[PDB]
């Protein structure tokens, strides 16, 4: 509820939309993130984990995160789980877009 | 170079209550926010797919989280009914138990 902010993503995981619900928990207008990769925003550490479930996230179709660390506008970091969906184009089947549920949980 | 499919996102209760409208729906049906929070998708959906419309709320509930998707005419605020493709799936935050609710991405589509 309000712990909770959705995105959508193209294929790159550049922000394509973003819920205004994360201004109040990590500082951002959407505007801000339009266009930008959600990695620019991951703690290094965090990086290589969300790089491999990204990567399963095609195979899969859906998954989930884990924790990680994400960089707010002000204060350092929070800690956010994220539940990705793969959403397809009917005609070929091929990948569109990614949308987000994405929760922090410090 | 690349021209993207009109679409926006919503969440709604089981029931098919709009509870959150993502502001490309202005784009994509022609509607603010505000005229759709509160009502039920189905009050937008043609007669000859409302029930169809109904039966996805209940399959994608069933789907526990997969995603479900449907095809279906919704009438946009200048009254065309256009042919939209909705990808939905259920979600439930794994802290709790609070009732699974439905996020659909809702696409103007040919057919």
């Amino acid at each position: 509820d309000s712990k909770t902010f959705l995105s959508e993503h193209s294929l790159d995981m550049k922000f394509s939309y973003c819920d205004e619900r994360i201004t109040e928990l990590m500082g951002y207008e959407p505007e801000e993130l339009l266009g930008r990769s959600i990695y620019e925003y991951y703690h290094a550490l965090d990086s290589d984990h969300l790089t491999k479930t990204h990567h399963d996230m095609f195979t899969k179709g859906q998954v989930t995160t884990g924790q990680y660390r994400m960089l707010a506008k002000r204060g350092g970091y929070v800690w956010v789980e994220t539940q990705a969906t793969v959403i397809y184009n009917t005609k070929n089947s091929q990948p569109q877009c990614i949308v987000c549920v994405n929760y922090v949980v410090s | 170079s690349v021209c993207q499919p009109t679409r926006f996102i919503s969440r709604h209760n089981i029931e098919g209550i709009f509870t959150f409208v993502d502001h490309r729906c202005v784009a994509t049906v022609g509607y603010q926010p505000q005229e759709l929070l509160g009502k039920n998708i189905v009050e937008f959906c043609h007669p000859e797919d409302q029930q169809l419309l109904r039966d996805s709320f209940q399959q994608v509930v069933k789907l526990k989280g997969q995603v479900l998707s449907v095809m279906f005419r919704f009438r946009s605020k200048n009254q065309e009914w256009l042919w939209m493709r909705t990808s939905s799936f259920t979600f439930q935050n794994p802290y709790s138990d609070e009732i699974e609710y439905i996020i659909c991405t809702n696409t103007n589509v040919k057919n």
